[PDB]
């Protein structure tokens, strides 16, 4: 019988956060830390979430506005630097490695004197402004919460939404159930899974995409686009 | 990140 939920995988909740916070504050920060050594995919990675992203800025009702993007374990801002700063005036970033926030000002540049807050919190423990964001961006980041407190998050996103806005989910999808890698301390949730804690977080799909041209002994990556 | 299947 596969895993169906994280209570299932995780033996200690406060462990499973801490050796994650211990985990990444050993990680370089650099883009390739950012992604565990694939670095040299990120572009593959932006161009595919710019055309993901650029669905939902056609005009018409229901046009996403392009005034503030919220990014979600930001790290050092690789994807704010590259996807979101061009296409927002202004980008909040929350991440839980301080190191992170600092070599982000570095790495960001002159671009990034329209980042706004550098939230240094769990997603946990972060509950964004109400009516603040046109796009909240969550990459390669839900596997460090639990099922209960991704739910959560995402309620609370979900409360922080502009008129139009969405939140895009971008992960490693599991082929079934839910993994645990104990050496970073994560999870990796079945596509089922998932949908199951977006609708229980009173959210729906807008979209569901692949992520193609991924080296092919990774996990599978999807986005969601989400309301 | 992306990862190995384990
Ligand atoms: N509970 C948590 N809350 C917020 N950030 C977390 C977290 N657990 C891990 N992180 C952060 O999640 C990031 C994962 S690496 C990916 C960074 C970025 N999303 C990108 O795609 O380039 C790291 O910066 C790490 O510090």
């Amino acid at each position: 019988v596969p895993r169906g939920s994280t209570s299932e995988v995780i033996e200690d909740e406060k462990q499973f956060y801490s050796k994650a916070k211990t985990y990444w504050k050993q990680i370089p920060p650099t883009v390739d830390g950012m992604l565990g050594g694939y670095g040299h995919i990120s572009s593959i990675d932006i161009n595919s979430s710019r055309k993901f992203l650029q669905r939902f800025l056609r005009e018409g009702p229901n046009k996403t506005g392009t005034s503030c993007a919220l990014d979600c374990g930001a790290g050092i801002g690789r994807i704010t630097k590259r996807l979101l700063l061009p296409l927002f005036r202004e980008v909040d970033m929350v991440d839980i490695t301080e190191d992170f926030l600092v070599q982000a000002k570095t790495y960001l540049g002159e671009e990034g004197k329209r980042v706004r807050n550098y939230f240094c919190c769990g997603l946990q423990d972060f509950t964004p402004e109400p009516d603040s964001y046109d796009v909240i961006w969550i990459q390669w980041v839900i596997g460090h919460l639990t099922d209960q407190h991704l739910a959560e998050f995402l309620r609370r996103c979900k409360g922080s939404l502009r008129p139009n806005g969405i939140i895009v989910i971008k992960d490693n999808m599991a082929q079934e159930g839910v993994i645990l890698d104990d050496v970073d301390s994560s999870v990796c949730r079945d596509l089922d899974v998932v949908r199951r804690i977006i609708c229980s977080a009173g959210l729906s799909l807008l979209a569901e995409e692949r992520q193609e041209n991924l080296p092919d002994e990774i996990y599978h990556v999807y986005s969601f686009a989400l309301r | 990140y992306p990862k190995r299947i384990a």
